[PDB]
């Protein structure tokens, strides 16, 4: 379903992208953080954790994750922690491996964001 | 200690469902109770063991301003990890201050609430070690039939219960938003929470009500967001609020030091 949209619908794909920019900035702007680039700005896990708190109504204590990750390892850990917060919110475990997000695979990243957008469309 | 038998619980009416699981009003052995049913992803024998070791500490019967967990249902054999406590007719302090459609508590009752909570917390601070994951806020204090404020032991989070997610950061000390509990003086962090409760009793407003939880924690932790000291209250209330919310944890008073201050405030 999402593959067909990614691989075979570029005019649609960019509609969805501009909107994911809208969506994630709706939330992260509140923290004085702007997303301009979807291909890299979620790779380190930080925005996904912060976004999950924004979408699901909690703060994440700073000792629970790496706010300024200093390795590939800490980024993978941040992303894994985000996927866990996702499943707590009732999402099924995301299809992408945490490494796929850290490695900036665009399909993987857009899939996760898309699934968030869809679940949390009315959240303000 | 086999706990309470889940089969002896009479579930009367569902009160809530949220991130923690659900709350019902019910009855057990001639007691009017609430039943808190915890929902937990990836429940394990290890977590179930931990639940059964953590609950006994919450069964505090020796202080009027502490509300004990009466007992818990071990899971297995219960469908879910479950705990029970007495039904408090006014609900939470939060309910009474902010959701009180019937009457507004006066400032004399506010002062007595503050004294009640200070006394409850001074007591809990005598426990060795401290009860872990106990956060003081207006949601975790209940108001009994005679308006007595009581620290809610059924609001202590268990080691497997929403770790890494904080749903009431507005009452949490700045250091406790950022540092592991091991790396914090827990007693001083709790006095910050009391300072916020004083602010809440003075303003009759939810602290940072216009901000999401994530916004509160990030700005308090990283940007120095603080409650604005309310305008034209007594200098003595003002001074107490200020000392309890000292930026420096080491300079915040202990609960047992502010108890006599609060006693003199009821009637000098
Ligand atoms: N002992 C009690 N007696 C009467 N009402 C209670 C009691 N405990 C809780 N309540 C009421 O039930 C409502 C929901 O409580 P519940 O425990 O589900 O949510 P919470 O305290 O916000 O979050 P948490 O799941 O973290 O404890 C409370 O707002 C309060 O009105
Ligand atoms: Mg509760």
């Amino acid at each position: 379903a999402f593959d067909t949209l990614f691989d075979h619908a570029p005019d649609k794909l960019n509609v969805v992208k501009k909107t994911l920019i809208t969506f994630v900035n709706k939330h992260l702007n509140k923290l004085n953080l702007e997303v301009t680039e979807l291909e890299t700005q979620f790779a380190d896990g930080v925005y996904l954790v912060l976004l999950m708190g924004l979408l699901e109504g909690y703060f994440v204590p700073l000792h629970s994750f790496f706010l300024t990750p200093d390795s590939f390892e800490q980024k993978v850990l941040n992303v894994s922690f985000a996927f866990e917060l996702m499943q707590d919110g009732g999402l099924e475990k995301p299809k992408p491996r945490p490494e796929d997000i850290v490695n900036c695979d665009l399909k993987s990243t857009l899939r996760v964001l898309y699934n968030l957008f869809t679940k949390y469309r009315n959240v303000e | 200690h086999s706990g309470i038998d889940f089969k002896q619980l009479n579930f009367l009416t569902k009160l809530n469902e949220n991130h923690s699981g659900e709350l019902w009003k019910g009855r057990w052995q001639g007691n009017d109770i609430v039943v808190k049913v915890l929902k937990v992803r990836d429940w394990s024998t290890r977590k179930s063991r931990d639940f059964n070791e953590e609950c006994p500490r919450l069964r505090i019967f020796s202080h009027p301003n502490v509300l004990p967990v009466l007992g818990a249902c071990q899971s297995p054999p219960a469908p879910h990890p479950t705990l029970i406590t007495h039904w408090m007719p006014y609900g939470s302090l939060y309910n009474v201050l902010h959701e009180g459609t019937n009457f507004v508590v006066d400032q004399s009752q506010a002062v007595k609430f503050a004294l009640d909570m200070a006394r409850g917390m001074a007591f809990l601070h005598t426990l060795e070690p401290l009860i872990p994951r106990h956060a003081l806020n207006s949601r975790s204090v209940m108001i009994d039939e005679d308006m007595t404020a009581r620290i809610s032991m059924a609001d202590v989070k268990f080691s497997f219960q929403s770790p890494g997610r904080m749903y009431a950061p507005a009452w949490v000390a700045p250091e406790a938003l950022q540092k592991k509990p091991e790396d914090t003086n827990r007693r001083s962090a709790d006095m910050w929470s009391f300072a916020v409760l004083l602010w809440e009793l003075v303003t009759r407003e939810v602290p940072f009500a216009d901000l999401s939880n994530m916004e509160i924690g990030m700005k308090v932790a990283l940007e120095g967001l603080r409650p604005t000291i309310p305008p034209g209250i007594s200098p003595h209330v003002s001074k107490l609020m200020k000392i309890c919310m000292n930026e420096d944890p080491a300079k915040r008073p202990k609960f047992d030091m502010i108890v006599p201050i609060l006693e003199k405030m009821q009637d000098k």
